[PDB]
């Protein structure tokens, strides 16, 4: 087999960490009378790193 | 309903076999006519889509709602929109004027007693060419009509 | 073999009259030899848990019926639901009254629940008889919100008679609830599960649910925009539809109540909601030009309505409401008002207190010419 969809170097070699979250994450959020969705962004690296 | 009375002259010399003739010929013309209607009744069938008795109406006595959202008070002539993908039938008022002909009753009145002529004009010749050879030549025609273009 | 025969044995259905009677009794029974004991959690998610025990010491024990129309909670009350015919009663305790609002019948409640179901054991040799209750379902940590209208009869008529809680989330995700309602509703076969028994729940078995409203979600079941809590005609709090024969044989007295137009379909069902033929999505629509938008939606909202901080990439403020019929001065002195010379909206129109609005009122669209 080749692998498909690396980007980058062939030879690349990574520090792979894999930890238990300890952050709840749910789909969706009552409100003021309406239900609307929760949203994870790419900027809150650092929320799930610190609560790990 | 359709009245009509159809006259059509012959004319056969062929032989001897029906089912392989080997001389004579066969010219044949007809006539279908039904009574000329439009010109005794004094009907404009082209201003037909510019009446009142031939818009579509609603013909419901409960008042409803069209697919604009707006009421449709019974009586009251319809008109067709497309709001946003689907269609459907909106309330135009008291002004016939701006509402769609009703294809069907127009279609209704034209056709509701036939009106047209069909003639039809055929010939078939039969000749030996060599020893048991024969050869046919034959020409048909039709053609379908009315009194009034209207 | 190669025949497909239909056969249906479930056509006995026990009469509504006789099953509620025996439910009763069992509920009540339950309500008398046994005592209830509550955690007293501030803040963690066991806030208002409830145990229940058999009372073996009726000297300082004090059973669940003890806690009668009493002036302090926790307070056992009894909700007359009446349903298929008969008048059901229904006995619900509320341990804690919620510091917030409370839902409709129609709404959709976020609360987390643990249900059991009472069945009576026959007397056996060595033992005698008595109750059982046994676990079927429980939501320890709520999603999402339940649709009251699709839930068990039971529920649409107690939780109306809850409130609220105030939720914050702690910096691990987790949620903390706070100051919410919660008690024990004892609910009969009837307005549960009426013969069906398909899920873990035996056929005719009451069931006893303990719940505690986290919070609640308006909903709107005609898509009308106007919600299910704002089209209550009366300020009773419950919005029925008469027109299930099942549930309803013969229409109640009480009927008209929640629907303007007298039509048999509820406001809170209906489109038009009076009558008039223009739909109250029409009604309710921003006309274009006028000088009284107020906001970025194009369907004036029921009552003024103000931003919500949760959500920081939209601004909800609607200073204006639905208008009522327009007391304005005329596009012309001359000649009546009707469709061809409109009145003007003044302003007070959006909002003046106990106003018709528009679409409640079935002259003000007007006649098309
Ligand atoms: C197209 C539709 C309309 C068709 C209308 C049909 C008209 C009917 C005619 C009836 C016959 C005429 C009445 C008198 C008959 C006695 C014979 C004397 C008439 C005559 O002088 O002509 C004879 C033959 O032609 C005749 O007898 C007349 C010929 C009639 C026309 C022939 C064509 C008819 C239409 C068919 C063609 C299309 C094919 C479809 C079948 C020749 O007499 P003679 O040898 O002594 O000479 C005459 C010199 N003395
Ligand atoms: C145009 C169509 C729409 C309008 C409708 C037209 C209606 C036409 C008139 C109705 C037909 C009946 C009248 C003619 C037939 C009577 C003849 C009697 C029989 C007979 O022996 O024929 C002899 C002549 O025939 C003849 O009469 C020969 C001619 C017959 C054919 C002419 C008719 C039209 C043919 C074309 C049709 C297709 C049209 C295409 C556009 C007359 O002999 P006798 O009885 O005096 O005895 C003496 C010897 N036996
Ligand atoms: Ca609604
Ligand atoms: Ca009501
Ligand atoms: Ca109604
Ligand atoms: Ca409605
Ligand atoms: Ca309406
Ligand atoms: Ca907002
Ligand atoms: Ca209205």
């Amino acid at each position: 087999y080749e692998l498909d969809s690396i980007y980058g170097p062939a030879n690349g070699k990574l520090k792979l960490s894999v930890y238990e979250s300890g952050y709840q994450m749910r789909s969706s959020f009552p409100s003021n009378g309406t239900e609307l969705p929760q949203y994870y962004y790419t900027s809150q690296n650092s929320t799930f790193d610190q609560a790990k | 309903r359709n009245l009509a009375y159809t006259i059509g002259l012959s004319r056969s010399n062929k032989g001897v076999n029906p089912i392989f003739p080997t001389y004579g010929s066969e010219f044949s013309i007809s006539a279908k006519v039904t009574p000329p209607y439009s010109l005794f009744n004094n009907i404009n069938y082209g201003d037909l889509q510019n009446q009142k008795e031939y818009k579509t109406q609603y013909t419901g006595t409960t008042t409803t709602t069209g697919i604009d959202g707006q009421a449709i008070n019974p009586g009251d002539y319809t008109k067709t929109e497309t709001v946003n993908g689907q269609s459907g039938t909106v309330s135009v008022g008291s002004d016939y004027k701006s509402a769609d002909t009703d294809v069907g009753k127009v279609d209704q009145k034209k056709y509701n007693w036939l009106e047209y002529y069909k003639v039809k004009f055929k010939a078939d010749w039969y000749t030996k060419i060599y020893g048991k050879l024969v050869l046919r030549t034959l020409t048909e025609f039709g053609f379908l009509g009315a009194y009034d273009q209207s | 073999c190669n025949k497909k025969d239909d056969d249906e044995e479930i056509v006995p259905l026990r009469d509504y009259q006789e099953q509620y009677n025996t439910d009763n009794a069992n509920i009540e029974e339950y309500l008398n030899t046994y005592f209830i004991t509550v955690t007293d959690a501030p803040g963690e998610q066991t806030d208002q848990d409830v145990t229940f025990t058999k009372i073996t010491d009726p000297s300082t024990q004090p059973s669940i019926m003890s806690y009668l129309n009493s002036p302090t909670f926790p307070k056992l009350l009894k909700r007359e639901v009446p349903m298929h015919g008969i008048v059901y009663q229904m006995y619900y305790l509320v341990l804690r009254e919620g510091t917030g609002t409370s839902p409709m019948n129609t709404d959709g409640a976020f609360t987390s629940y643990r249900g059991e179901y009472l069945t009576r054991v026959a007397k056996t040799d060595t033992e005698a008889e008595h109750l059982s209750t046994t676990f079927f379902e429980q939501v320890l940590f709520p999603t999402k919100a339940l649709d009251l209208y699709g839930t068990i009869i039971g529920w649409s008529e107690a939780f109306p008679q809850f409130k609220t809680g105030t939720a914050t989330m702690k910096p691990d995700g987790s949620m903390k609830y706070e100051n919410f309602g919660a008690g024990v509703l004892f609910i009969p076969s009837g307005l549960g599960y009426y013969g069906s028994g398909a899920s873990a729940i035996p056929a005719y078995s009451p069931l006893i649910f303990s719940i505690k409203l986290y919070d609640l979600t308006r909903l709107d079941h005609d898509l009308d925009g106007v919600f299910d809590f704002e089209e209550d005609i009366n300020g009773d709090g419950y919005v029925y539809d008469f027109r299930n024969t099942t549930e309803y044989p013969t229409p109640p007295a009480n009927q008209y109540d929640d629907d303007t137009d007298k039509d048999g379909i509820a406001d809170f069902l209906d489109s038009d909601d009076d009558g008039d033929g223009y739909s109250t999505l029409f009604e309710i629509t921003k006309p274009t030009g006028t000088e009284f938008l107020g906001g970025l939606s194009k369907y004036y909202p029921y009552n003024p309505v103000s931003d919500n901080p949760a959500t920081p990439n939209y601004d909800e403020t609607e200073k204006y409401g639905i208008p009522r019929r327009p007391t304005g001065e005329l596009t012309n002195p001359n000649l009546p008002e009707s469709i061809n010379n409109p009145r003007k909206f003044i302003e007070d129109d959006y909002l003046a207190a106990g106003r018709k609005r528009i679409h409640l009122d079935n002259t003000y669209p007007y006649k098309k010419n």
